């Protein structure tokens, strides 16, 4: 048989609802439908089951409609949450009635949940160091389009800092690197068309 | 907790699966490679003790070994670089939620990396402590410190933040694994509120190539 | 130093090799049953990693496992009462005494017993101490004293006498194992010259069902 | 093929020589013969090799008489010791010239070595005890035949003697048993037509 999952990456805002597609070409009389879940720690969790002659599935926030004509299944989550970002799978039970069977899987539709609208906030910039390598911390900012340049004489290596989401609602960042002149290095941060330095905090 | 098994070519590996099943009848094995789909590979019946391969698989490649009652293992032989991925373990159980419908419960996975280099011996992570700036505590009365790990292989890793007192792991912020000349490096950081500045706090890593097989211990002196 | 493995019916067993050979191409296995002859069961190809069974032997019965380089194990499936005996390891090498003629070398041997009863739980050798009679010491200026072990299953066991100061094994004397209502029992005795009547002495036993799997050590007061 | 060892036990005393017999039938043109040896702790030790076209083997205390026409081979041990008591096997190398051949094994001929003849000696009878069970130790005696006995009002269990060769050359013995009143139990020994008590050694 065959199971198809066309999408490869989706992203929706908080407190909205999503829908994923699963089309299966089968040639049996009775079957069962399973939707799964994998966290980025590689852990597989059973989510919900539809059934052939059953009505529309609904288990909490999970709602499933079933079309026996085109053989299409749609999975919808009512309320979104920041920890709901996980790949989802479509699994076909053939025939789904014995303990010697197997399952066939799709390919996975990863979802991503992004924070909602928040007021503009000024970044706060600090610097800490150890040995040769130095790193300048950047506190909350919104937008996420912040470019940080470190002013020094000898450069060794650069890295892309972070796009990390803090739990308050505003993103954070930490940029690393090492420089030969590690005595005193600062970084310049520009956000919302304005540039904020690091030395002005003291 | 997911693990990692690393072996060279032309050798064998053991993958252990850790379910807790009482009235077990069958144990199905799988594989989930990157860009591909999870596919079944064989299965095994408890009562007769027989291996039922899949179509196309050469005999003498997969073995299931039971070392005591309700304990199962999968052994792999003649490793080639296409063997690498994540391996699971399932039974049809009805079940963990204790319902009326047979649903296949899954294990937790194990990453297998088939290498060819075996170049450098010590590929264990090497910590570095960044001492927080006292100027930061002057404005907002909060301290932030960064823990940096470097030179580890493979890329499977874990990070925790302790407080040396309770078995509660503090919520922190995490970076991203980045490859530096065929070896990876990573870092994470935590913020301390003003009310716990005098308390000591701890950070532990979990990697396959830890020295003596035990978790590395990182001890952060309290801020003065 | 023969070991022993005791498992019930409808289960599996592991027999561990003992040789240390680094240039090895084939690894053969043998079985010695009671009153019969030793007969080869199978062998192993190191490079291609393949088992070659024997005629009349069902496939899916013997699997050779290698957990690391130059380390081999035999795993046996679906144990029946006819499986018990002594198993060996062997390779063709030329050789242990620095010879020129290819001659097979054998391992150590491991006794496997297959049970059905599983009656008792405490099946380790229990000790009992015999202090010499006061008459014996005075006339002959020597001491002879006895160790008695009993109620152990299976019947494979070892015994040594030590003097707590040197790592030298003393020369004691040994009885025979006698069956006592589905168990076994055994005693040993050692003679002690008067010059070491003040010294302390030990007796150590190596048995499979020792507590925590470590040798017992028995202290007899001087 | 087939290997035959007719004997099942022999008995020789010290410093003497013994000979064991092995008959075989085969259809190869060249072959090899091996003699092995098994200790009571189950250890196999290579002794000597014959060979199809080699002359009579001679390696220390082991020499082999080879009969090509009658398909017979015999092993001679020259000067026996007390540590030569072990089973001996005859093995056929089939054909034993490569790295993949096997061996065909006979059934084994056990030998036992007994001490040399010495003049008579008198046992010394002692008794030790613990709790209930009391043993009587019978010191060096000669010859082996002896009838030791523990005399008491009541008994529960009793075991056979453990006559064992001593490094001196003369046997020792131990008899056990448990008695309801172990306070007054003595050993009576009848050896060499005379009786020895334990109360005359107080």
């Amino acid at each position: 048989q065959k199971v198809t999952q066309a999408q490869s990456s989706v992203s929706m805002p908080v407190r909205k609802a999503v829908t994923l597609n699963c089309l299966y070409e089968t040639s049996w009389w009775s079957y069962y439908i399973f939707w799964y879940k994998q966290l980025p720690s590689k852990e597989m969790i059973f989510l919900i089951r539809q059934g052939s002659d059953e009505q529309n599935a609904k288990s909490g926030r999970y709602s499933v409609n079933f079309k026996k004509a085109a053989k299409s299944v749609a999975l919808t989550i009512s309320a979104l949450q920041l920890e709901d970002s996980a790949k989802y799978f479509c699994a076909l039970g053939d025939p789904g009635g014995l303990n010697t069977d197997k399952l066939i899987f799709g390919k996975g539709t990863r979802v991503t949940v992004e924070p909602r609208s928040q007021p503009h906030t000024k970044p706060s910039v600090f610097v800490m160091k150890n040995g040769t390598n130095v790193a300048c911390l950047v506190k909350e900012f919104y937008p996420k389009d912040i470019r940080i340049n470190l002013v020094s004489s000898k450069k060794i290596t650069e890295f892309d800092p972070a796009i990390v989401i803090s739990p308050s609602g505003k993103y954070n960042a930490v940029k690393l690197g090492k420089y030969e002149d590690s005595n005193s290095v600062t970084c310049s941060v520009q956000h919302d068309n304005k540039t904020v330095h690091s030395t002005d905090f003291e | 907790g997911t693990k990692s098994v690393t072996r060279p070519t032309r050798s064998s590996a053991e993958i252990t699966c850790d379910l807790t099943v009482i009235n077990a009848f069958y144990i199905h094995w799988y594989l989930h490679q990157e860009g591909k789909a999870p596919q079944r590979l064989l299965y095994y019946d408890v009562s007769n003790s027989k291996d039922v391969l899949e179509s196309g698989l050469s005999p003498g490649k997969y073995y299931t070994h039971t070392p005591r009652r309700w304990s199962w293992i999968l052994i792999l032989r003649n490793l080639i670089e296409n063997d690498s991925g994540v391996y699971y373990c399932a039974t049809w159980d009805r079940g963990n939620p204790k319902t009326h419908y047979y649903k296949k419960l899954f294990g937790s996975g194990t990453t297998l990396v088939v290498t060819d280099k075996q170049l450098d011996a010590d590929v264990s992570p090497k910590p570095t402590i960044f001492l927080p700036s006292i100027a930061e505590t002057k404005l907002q009365k909060a301290g932030t410190y960064l823990c940096l790990l470097e030179k580890f292989f493979p890329d499977v890793i874990k990070i925790h933040w302790q407080e040396k007192k309770s078995n509660t792991i503090l919520g922190s912020q995490e970076g991203n694994t980045m490859k530096t000349n065929d070896t990876y490096m990573k870092f994470s950081w935590l913020t301390v509120p003003e009310e716990s500045l005098d308390k000591e706090h701890r950070c532990i890593v979990r990697h396959e190539n830890n020295k003596n097989g035990v978790d590395q211990e990182i001890i952060f002196p309290p801020i003065k």
